[PDB]
RNA sequence: CGAUGUCGGCUCAUCACAUCCUGGGGCUGAAGUAGGUCCCAAGGGUAUGGCUGUUCGCCAUUUAAAGUGGUACGCGAGCUGGGUUUAGAACGUCGUGAGACAGUUCGGUCCCUAUCUGCCGUGGGCGCUGGAGAACUGAGGGGGGCUGCUCCUAGUACGAGAGGACCGGAGUGGACGCAUCACUGGUGUUCGGGUUGUCAUGCCAAUGGCACUGCCCGGUAGCUAAAUGCGGAAGAGAUAAGUGCUGAAAGCAUCUAAGCACGAAACUUGCCCCGAGAUGAGUUCUCCCUGACCCUUUAAGGGUCCUGAAGGAACGUUGAAGACGACGACGUUGAUAGGCCGGGUGUGUAAGCGCAGCGAUGCGUUGAGCUAACCGGUACUAAUGAACCGUGAGGCUUAACCU
RNA sequence: AAUUCCUUGUCGGGUAAGUUCCGACCUGCACGAAUGGCGUAAUGAUGGCCAGGCUGUCUCCACCCGAGACUCAGUGAAAU
RNA sequence: ACACAGGUGGUCAGGUAGAGAAUACCAAGGCGCUUGAGAGAACUCGGGUGAAGGAACUAGGCAAAAUGGUGCCGUAACUUC
RNA sequence: AGGACCGAACCGACUAAUGUCGAAAAAUUAGCGGAUGACUUGUGGCUGGGGGUGAAAGGCCAAUCAAACCGGGAGAUAGCU
């Protein structure tokens, strides 16, 4: 089916009462509204966009101001998509809400990662560093030998080397949620999920059975 | 770790292309003093919106 | 965080004092080995009369740990010293007759019903 | 890799950056306005309005800690007496800087800072 | 983040007898013994509070056959029954990590009447 | 030969398959179990120490296995220098002697700031044909693909027993991988305290400076791994080796020639990520501009003024975003940053005084005081009005339709 | 054996495992008596091996403080 | 070769602490080293701390860590005593 | 008493790192050795090229040594480039 536009709020633990402390992670759901429902007959394939959140009117432009306008949701940070399977007719301004998870079990948690910056290569691709001592000269960390000599004469493409860890999308599938409390409209889900605290993040129903 | 071949005057040139410099676009005028200052500035005089905060 | 070349601790009386890990089992290019894990071993020190000699490589089971188990509910029974039991080499079922200082709850694998029966505590 | 960091190195190591700033915090104390880097006079900032907030209490220990930060008995005379109780209405903003133009030596951002007052 | 502190309060037990590092306290927890349930005691002496909210805890150094033991506590857990203070101990420090070297008559600490 | 640095080690690989394990089969001197042999298969995986400079080997102990090879016996503008490879010295030894012996021992300088290709990242320009902000499509490409063990089936089949399954299911692991800071831990020269010497603040007290943070014990946030979650699949498609059904040529027979059915980690999707520079430059949504005027070798012509929107850009406060560009948040109609305000945390009973004691110092005020990046609140300070850039309804043909 | 080619000789000891170390055995390729033989207290930045202690040597790196690297302003080489 | 982390003989040599002309903090006196300003990436140089383990590293414990004082007590083989 | 001991000035140069178009045509940092003696150091002399001196490495003799450096034989010779 459809998952779920929301935000991070942290991580917490939960006990219960057999022993064990599970880690959940709480994740604020808005309503999400849905502003445009796409279908295959102009459009090559049916989907569903959707928005959530607040927006400062100052702040929302006036090409954009239109596309709520049309739609008779209001304005919210940034808009999202959503492929249907076959079976879940909508329409354009019906809010949906965290009901659909009553009975999902795991969902697949897709955010946005943490940026390392210019990471090196031991730490982004767990590189072992070489001997700090024994007479090595000024190599303590570098990544050593890259290629092999003239007769492949060059650099393989897909050489792992140094460069830019984190600041990307990532997906984690089979996470079991807890909670689906819907006055709060909070979410409790096992384990950790994409960081940035305060980042919005796609959840999404369990793809892999 | 030393070239091979000289390199010309278009590969000289092409790598300049980028290292030029900017203009400021826009000078912002004070409302007392009428003086055209950089924006969130204080003035050569001294001002600033409108005001001679500095005493200078 | 037992590993290679780690000094145990006896916790039984079999004749030995003091011995070295040599192997971590249970998988190819295995770390360390927690509390409950069989890992050969060697002998270091012995006892005059004892079960064994110097020199004899055999069997063992970490029963107690510097770097501590962790239970459920994150609380941590940490030791002061890496100590273990001895084990005949072939079909474990272990050397000894008592067990000195207490043992941890995660020894109750069923083929550890024994060393959980002689050890006085926990 | 600086998440969530504050405070800045400044390119100075640990006993310089603490000892200028309890040196630098006595001349925009004693002359009400002092005209240094941009990067710099943020920093200030986040020194000298925490011991007007000391001044705003003139107790027998806030002597004392004010004087064990700056260590001169005059910059604690000018605060707990006149620039102290004068800025005990306003809890908040004490010192305010201003942009002004590139240092002729080495192009580096200059500004003033300066306190709320500077009346006369 | 008032969110998370809405699902934290929510959660803390209400008990908690409040004492200091240095004191000698029994905790007695649940051993779950399958499907039978008995309950133990571990008496020792606290070297450290860990407080922070709901995620508070707290170490005990028990002497047991020359053997050390450090186990820690979530005070909120729903496996730690009751704790009860025995002795009120004088320290100067919130930390008490010399316990694990100083050994014997010397380890023992001063009483806190007070 | 106007120089291609020559063994092994380390770091990093990557291809072949003549396959070591895992997968699929046929044969067996294949009862089961465990094996032998051959065929198919390269997706993933494929030890640690001892001795030696060794590759190698030997031994110890694991492992499902401890694969053969190619890559300048891969790898020194990446490291090492132990070996071989200068001068010194010595033993054996050969020579009258200088000295000599891939015979022995001891010792013995390893340079390069990367223009070009290449590769890892990250942007600027132009394009995409009215200009603009978003949201997708998916051609194409990359990543991942490992398995042990116990248990159920089942002491069942099998077998004299001894022993001990096939096929399917459950669970707990070892390695690797992605993410994460709740937990447990490390760090935490921006937090608090203890303290040695010396100096200084006129003196006491109380403080500070220097001594690697002077030495120390703790320790927020952030950042981490040993901490904790999560993965590898199922399924579907077409096949390999193989197995067959029907079935002539060849009245029989026969897996193939027609036709038809299954058949493996390899193949194609399914999982994840990049992605319309995919110049084959894609689709939907939406928003914005509808002023006259001269001239010309009159052409998608050029120029003059009146206008300059959507927006972007620039500047400022700035960030779990960052080498710089970039990316996000925010600019008074404001909570983006600092300060502040209450709290949390951490440190662990400040000072001043009073009391006790010859004194060090102990008590009571007091779990005080001080607290970094944290949490919730507050316009007190700072984010100025403006200006800049981007225009004025957007080519020709034909079709299909309204006129 | 600083000497032994065969050779990692053989026995013993040390190690879970020892081509090096210690003790022996003589089968001294090709020791040997002032180009000295054999011992030997003390000595040595002397070679070889072992044991306690200590530890980021390492398992396997993490964080931190600083000086560069990066950004701007100034000056401004070089081998090829 | 330079306003070059180099070399250069003799003389005087204060307070605290200490055996001291060591070292540490100061005196007298002299200096802040003739480029700066930010940022807080990789990797390099100099350092700090480290869970569990403790030489497994490695040609080799190279480097590091560790020991460090005074007073009394006690001290092996061997020996040229 | 001692070519005696630990240890600064002083003299030396074992190991590591850095540095290797250097701060430097042999240094810096960290540690290491002698340290009343065959000690070290100033001043001046003396020993000249197949010669010196050499606790001896084929070392040193002005950043040069299996025969210095300067001029001269001299445009040596060059079956080689």
């Amino acid at each position: 089916m459809i998952g779920l536009v929301g935000k991070k709020v942290g991580m917490t633990r939960i006990f219960t009462e057999d022993g064990v402390s599970i880690p959940v992670t709480v994740i604020e759901v808005e309503a999400n509204r849905v502003t445009q429902v796409k279908d295959l007959a102009n459009d090559g394939y049916r989907a569903i966009q959707v928005t959530t959140g607040a927006k400062k009117a100052n702040r929302v432009t006036k090409p954009e101001a239109g596309h709520f306008a049309k739609a008779g949701v209001e304005a919210g940070r940034g808009l999202w998509e959503f492929r249907l399977a076959e079976g879940e007719e909508f329409t354009v301004g019906q809010s949906i809400s965290v009901e659909l998870f009553a009975d999902v079990k795991k969902v697949d948690v897709t955010g946005t990662s943490k940026g390392k910056g210019f990471a090196g290569t031991v730490k982004r691709w767990n590189f072992r560093t070489q001997d700090a001592t024994h007479g090595n000269s000024l190599s303590h960390r570098v990544p050593g030998s890259i290629g092999q000599n003239q007769t492949p004469g060059k650099v393989f493409k897909g050489k792992k080397m140094a460069g830019q860890m984190g600041n990307e999308r990532v997906t984690v599938q089979s996470l079991d949620v807890v909670r689906v409390d819907a006055e709060r409209n909070l979410l409790l889900v096992k384990g950790a999920v994409p960081g940035a605290t305060g980042s919005d993040l796609i959840v999404k129903p369990a793809v892999k059975a | 770790a030393v070239q091979q071949n000289k390199p010309t005057r278009s590969k000289r040139g092409m790598r300049r292309s980028h290292d030029a410099l900017t203009a400021v676009t826009s000078l912002s005028v004070d409302k007392t003093s009428g003086e055209k200052h950089l924006r969130h500035h204080i003035t050569a005089d001294g001002y600033y919106r409108g005001r001679k905060v500095i005493a200078k | 965080m037992i590993q290679e070349q780690t000094m145990l601790n006896v916790a039984d009386n079999s004749g030995a004092r003091r011995v070295m890990c040599i192997k971590v089992l249970g998988g190819s290019h295995r770390r360390y080995a927690g509390v409950g894990d069989i890992i050969k071993i060697t002998i270091k020190e012995a006892i005059p009369r004892g079960k064994v000699k110097k020199g004899d490589v055999l069997k063992a089971v970490v029963v107690r740990t510097k770097k501590g188990v962790r239970r459920p509910d994150g609380s941590v029974i940490r030791f002061d010293g890496n100590a273990c039991v001895l084990l005949n080499n072939n079909s474990e079922q272990p050397i000894g007759t008592r067990i000195f200082g207490p043992v941890t709850r995660e020894l109750r694998s069923e083929k550890f019903m024994k060393i959980i029966s002689l050890a006085p505590e926990v | 890799m600086r998440h969530r960091k504050s405070g800045r190195q400044l390119n100075r190591n640990s006993s310089h950056r603490q000892a200028m700033f309890r040196n630098m915090a006595g001349s925009l104390v004693r002359h009400e306005i002092i005209k240094t880097t941009l990067p710099k006079a943020k920093e200030l900032r986040r020194v000298v309005e925490p011991l007007i907030t000391l001044a705003k209490t003139d107790s027998v220990a806030n002597r004392r800690l004010a004087f064990a930060r700056t260590r001169d008995n005059e910059i604690v005379a000018k605060l707990f007496n006149e620039l102290g109780p004068r800025f005990a209405s306003r809890a908040g903003g004490y010192t305010r800087i201003l942009k002004c133009g590139f240092r002729a030596g080495d192009n580096a951002p200059m500004a003033y800072i300066e306190l709320v007052d500077r009346s006369e | 983040s008032n969110i998370i502190k809405q699902l934290e309060q929510e959660q803390m037990k209400q008990d908690v007898p409040s004492f200091r590092p240095g004191d000698t306290v029994e905790v007695k927890v649940w051993v779950v013994e399958g499907s039978k349930k008995r309950l133990q005691a571990f008496e020792g002496v606290v070297i450290a509070i860990r407080n922070r909210g709901l995620h508070s805890a707290f170490t005990v150094r028990k002497i047991s056959n020359g053997e050390g033991v450090e186990r820690v506590f979530q005070t909120h857990s729903p496996v730690v029954d009751s704790i009860s203070v025995k002795r009120r101990g004088a320290v100067r420090k919130a930390k008490l990590y010399y316990l694990r070297e100083r050994t014997g008559k010397a380890a023992r600490i001063k009483e806190r009447l007070n």
